[PDB]
């Protein structure tokens, strides 16, 4: 954390300033009441909103003038890494768990490959929401998690 | 000889064969056992003279 | 049974090809394949393009043998024909190669004796270290 | 047509799936752009 | 020349003998399978090493193996 | 008595060099003939590199499994 918060970084302010002037420059050729003008003014308003949020959410900045992320585990920045991540692992786990629920449903059947190239959508729709409680995979792990043959 | 317009009447129209991947080839219409099946399906898709040996069918 | 012998028999009609024999035939070896044709027919030459079979006995000289079997195999199917091929050498000695035992190799014959067969099949062979320094090789066993 | 349903759910199932995903992702961004962090906690 | 071996795992299908481009293998009487025949490599001097034989064996593991060895004119497939 | 594993029985391969090595498969038949090195033909649900689903094995090359 050898950095300075973005709220109080001159370089971070110079970037917002320089960016807006560039978009405003383009604003000149199109005159006022105009489609491009409204499009550029919308980018400018989207630009201000962006920088505003970064400062607002206490993100440090580097001498470069750009925010940098802390992933150490520090509590002030869970938003930077840890919070989104857990969110990921939830979804990743969801997808994988549902995907594995399908293969087991498919495995003891006729031609199993037939449903791997042509999806059983009724079956899939039945199993998709099981991923919602996928971290109760843990309780499968206490018993039938993985194969004993290997 | 005399040149003229020659045609034949309806020769089938159904979604039945859409539901059956690799129908055009007798080897590959049985379905996949390995992932090689999938690649072969796209590589022999336009090989018409590999599908049948009748010149009339290939031409059509 | 004794193999057939030859040779003074005519050869097929061809125009000339670049795939023909070379110095190897002159100083190392060359091969001859012979067959009996029922009709005067046209066939694809392994070395070249197209040649005409001559009705009756036929004689063809090819380099390498594989060329001999490739043509011969084609002769067996396609048209039904009986063929044989020999290895010439340069001195003049000749050597009967195929079939070599009456019958073709696909068909089991009682005269034949096995060569290079390991009765402990499988990949039950020993590790290379075991034969290390012993001229042997694991498969040879 | 059973069969038509059958053409579907092939790798057309992938594109229908990913097109839906792309749409959802795009709308989210249109709604919440330039997000470098999760700021709700 | 190359080295070619056969194993009692052979079932006498005879496919390799049919596959070989240079007449290396042949079948001989045996009593280890229902076909009562087994492959043999009596002419490994004419082999080229293309492994068409191996490519045609249905045993779980090949019952005919080709160990590429010392190179000769015959094995190098040279017409010159 | 009859020679090998029952017909319905599923077995575990012990070939090592077999594709379906530490896996299982069901026996189809057993050649009743002595002198036959490898009887006990077996078939597998999944195909090997050579696209074949069946192979013969020695008696000591299979373990009955339940
Ligand atoms: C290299 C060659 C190769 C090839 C060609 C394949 C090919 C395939 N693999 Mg294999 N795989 C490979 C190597 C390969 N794999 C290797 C090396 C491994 C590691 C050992 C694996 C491990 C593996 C696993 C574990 C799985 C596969 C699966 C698959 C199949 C997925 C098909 C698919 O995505 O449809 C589409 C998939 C979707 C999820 C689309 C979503 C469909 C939803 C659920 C229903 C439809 C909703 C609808 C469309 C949306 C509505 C919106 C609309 C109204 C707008 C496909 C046949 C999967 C399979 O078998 O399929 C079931 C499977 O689970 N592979
Ligand atoms: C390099 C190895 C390493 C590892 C594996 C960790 C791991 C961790 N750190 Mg640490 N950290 C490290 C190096 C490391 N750190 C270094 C070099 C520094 C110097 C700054 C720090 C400074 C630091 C601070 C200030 C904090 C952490 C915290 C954490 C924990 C946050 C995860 C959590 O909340 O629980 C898991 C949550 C769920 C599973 C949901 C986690 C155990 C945080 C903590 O103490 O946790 C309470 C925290 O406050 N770290
Ligand atoms: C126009 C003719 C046509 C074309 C272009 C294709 C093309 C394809 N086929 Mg299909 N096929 C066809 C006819 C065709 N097929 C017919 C008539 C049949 C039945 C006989 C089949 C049966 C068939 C099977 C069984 C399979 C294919 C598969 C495939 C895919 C190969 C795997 C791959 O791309 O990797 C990666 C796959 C993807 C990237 C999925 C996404 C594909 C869509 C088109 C992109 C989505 C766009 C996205 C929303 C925006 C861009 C996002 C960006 C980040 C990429 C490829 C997309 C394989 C497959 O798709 O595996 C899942 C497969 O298993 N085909
Ligand atoms: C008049 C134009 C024409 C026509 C009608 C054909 C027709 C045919 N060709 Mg020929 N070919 C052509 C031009 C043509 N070719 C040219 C210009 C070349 C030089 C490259 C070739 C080289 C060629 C080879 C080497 C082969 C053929 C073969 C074939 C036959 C089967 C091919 C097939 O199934 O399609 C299948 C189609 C695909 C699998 C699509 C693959 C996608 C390509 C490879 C990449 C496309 C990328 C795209 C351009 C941009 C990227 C987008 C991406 C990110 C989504 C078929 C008779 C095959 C044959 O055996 O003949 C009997 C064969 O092996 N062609
Ligand atoms: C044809 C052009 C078109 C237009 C004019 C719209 C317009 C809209 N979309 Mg749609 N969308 C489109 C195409 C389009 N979309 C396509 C092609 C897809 C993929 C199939 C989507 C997928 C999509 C999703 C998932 C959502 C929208 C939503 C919205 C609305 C924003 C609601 C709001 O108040 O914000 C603020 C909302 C807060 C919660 C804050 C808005 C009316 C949203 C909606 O209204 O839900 C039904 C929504 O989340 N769109
Ligand atoms: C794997 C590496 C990686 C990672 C970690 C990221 C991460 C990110 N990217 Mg990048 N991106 C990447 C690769 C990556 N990207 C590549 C290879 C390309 C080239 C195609 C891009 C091109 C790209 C563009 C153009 C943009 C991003 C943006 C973003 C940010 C947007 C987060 C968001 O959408 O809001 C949140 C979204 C969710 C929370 C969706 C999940 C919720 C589900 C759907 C609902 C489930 C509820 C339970 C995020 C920091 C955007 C940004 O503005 O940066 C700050 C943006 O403009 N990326
Ligand atoms: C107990 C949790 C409380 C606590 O640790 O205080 C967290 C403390 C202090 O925490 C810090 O407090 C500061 C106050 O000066 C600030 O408020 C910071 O925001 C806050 O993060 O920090 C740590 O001790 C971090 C320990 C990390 C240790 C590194 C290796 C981790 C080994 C764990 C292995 C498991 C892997 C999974
Ligand atoms: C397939 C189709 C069908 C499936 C769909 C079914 C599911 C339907 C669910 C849809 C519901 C939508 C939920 C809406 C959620 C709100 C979205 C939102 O909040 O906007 C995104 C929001 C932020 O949004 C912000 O909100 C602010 C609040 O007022 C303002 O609105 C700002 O405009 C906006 O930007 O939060 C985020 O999650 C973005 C955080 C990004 C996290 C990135 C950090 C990771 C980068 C670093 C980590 C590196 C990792 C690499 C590791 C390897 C390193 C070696
Ligand atoms: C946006 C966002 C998010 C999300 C996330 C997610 C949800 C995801 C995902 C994703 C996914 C789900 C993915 C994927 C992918 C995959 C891939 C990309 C692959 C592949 C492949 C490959 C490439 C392979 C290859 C191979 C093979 C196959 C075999 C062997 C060899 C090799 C390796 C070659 C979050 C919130 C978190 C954060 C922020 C925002
Ligand atoms: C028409 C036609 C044609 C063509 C067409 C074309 C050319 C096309 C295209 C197309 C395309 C080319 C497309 C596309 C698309 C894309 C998309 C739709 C996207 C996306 C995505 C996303 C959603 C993203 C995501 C993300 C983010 C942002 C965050 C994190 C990371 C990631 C990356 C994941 C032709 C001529 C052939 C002919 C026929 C007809
Ligand atoms: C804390 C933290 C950190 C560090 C960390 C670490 C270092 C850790 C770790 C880690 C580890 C060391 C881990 C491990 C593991 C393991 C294992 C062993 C696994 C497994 C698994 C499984 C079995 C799964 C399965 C599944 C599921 C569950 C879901 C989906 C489907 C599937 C199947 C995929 C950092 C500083 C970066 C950041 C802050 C926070
Ligand atoms: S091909 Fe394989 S199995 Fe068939 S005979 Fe020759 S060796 Fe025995
Ligand atoms: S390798 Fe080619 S040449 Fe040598 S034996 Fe097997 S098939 Fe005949």
């Amino acid at each position: 954390s050898g950095l300075t918060p973005c709220k109080e970084s001159k370089q971070f302010a110079k970037r917002e300033k320089q960016s807006i002037k560039k978009l405003e420059s383009s604003l000149k050729i199109y005159a006022a009441d105009s489609a491009p003008a409204l499009a550029i003014n919308a980018t400018i308003e989207k630009t201000k909103r962006r920088f505003d949020n970064y400062a607002k959410q206490g993100l440090l900045c580097g001498a470069d003038g750009l925010p940098h992320l802390i992933v150490s585990g520090d509590q002030r920045h869970w938003g930077e890494f840890i919070t989104p991540g857990i969110l990921f692992l939830y979804i990743a786990g969801w997808i994988g768990w549902v995907g594995r629920s399908y293969l087991i449903a498919i495995r003891d059947e006729k031609k199993p490959t037939q449903k791997e190239i042509i999806i059983d959508v009724p079956l899939a729709s039945r199993l998709v929401f099981r991923g919602f409680s996928w971290p109760i995979a843990a309780y499968r792990e206490l018993l039938n998690g993985e194969l004993v043959a290997k | 000889e005399v040149k003229i317009i020659l045609d034949r009447d309806p020769i089938k129209t159904s979604f039945e064969q859409w539901a059956k991947p690799g129908h055009f080839s007798r080897t590959i219409a049985k379905g996949p056992d390995t992932t090689t099946w999938i690649w072969n399906l796209h590589a022999d898709a336009h090989d018409f003279d590999s599908h049948t040996s009748d010149l009339e069918e290939i031409s059509r | 049974t004794p193999p057939e012998l030859d040779p003074n028999t005519p050869s097929p009609i061809f125009g000339g090809s670049t795939g023909g024999l070379l110095r190897k035939a002159q100083v190392e070896e060359f091969y001859v394949i012979t067959w009996e044709s029922p009709k005067e027919q046209i066939f694809e030459m392994p070395t070249g393009g197209a040649a005409i079979m001559r009705e009756g006995p036929n004689l063809l000289k090819l380099a390498r043998k594989e060329q001999c079997l490739a043509l011969g195999t084609r002769l067996r199917s396609k048209y039904k024909i009986k063929y044989q091929f020999y290895r010439v050498f340069p001195s003049g000695e000749v050597q009967y190669l195929h079939p070599k035992d009456g019958v073709y190799p696909e068909k089991v014959n009682p005269g034949r004796q096995g060569v290079g067969v390991n009765f402990r099949s499988i990949g039950k062979n020993v590790s290379p270290i075991e034969v290390k320094f012993t001229g042997k090789q694991p498969y040879d066993l | 047509r059973d069969l038509k349903t059958y053409l579907s759910v092939a790798p057309v199932a992938s594109t229908l799936w990913f097109a839906a995903l792309a749409g959802l992702l795009i709308e989210i961004n249109r709604l919440f752009p330039d997000a470098l962090t999760f700021p709700f906690f | 020349s190359h080295s070619v071996k056969i194993y009692d795992t052979c079932i006498g299908c005879t496919q390799c003998v049919r596959a070989c481009p240079t007449d290396v293998l042949e079948m001989i009487p045996w009593g280890g399978c229902k076909a009562k025949q087994i492959a043999s490599a009596p002419r490994t001097e004419d082999c080229v090493g293309c492994k068409r034989c191996e490519s045609a064996c249905p045993t779980d593991f090949l019952s005919v193996r080709v160990y590429l060895w010392h190179e000769t004119t015959r094995s190098m497939g040279l017409a010159y | 008595p009859p020679i090998g594993p029952k017909r319905g029985a599923k077995v575990k391969i012990l070939r090592q060099e077999s594709y379906w090595y530490k896996g299982t498969g069901s026996v189809v038949t057993v050649d009743q003939d002595p002198n036959t090195r490898y009887p006990v033909v077996v078939r597998f649900n999944k195909v090997n590199y050579a696209n074949v689903s069946t192979n013969n094995y020695a008696l000591d090359e299979v373990e009955e499994v339940k």
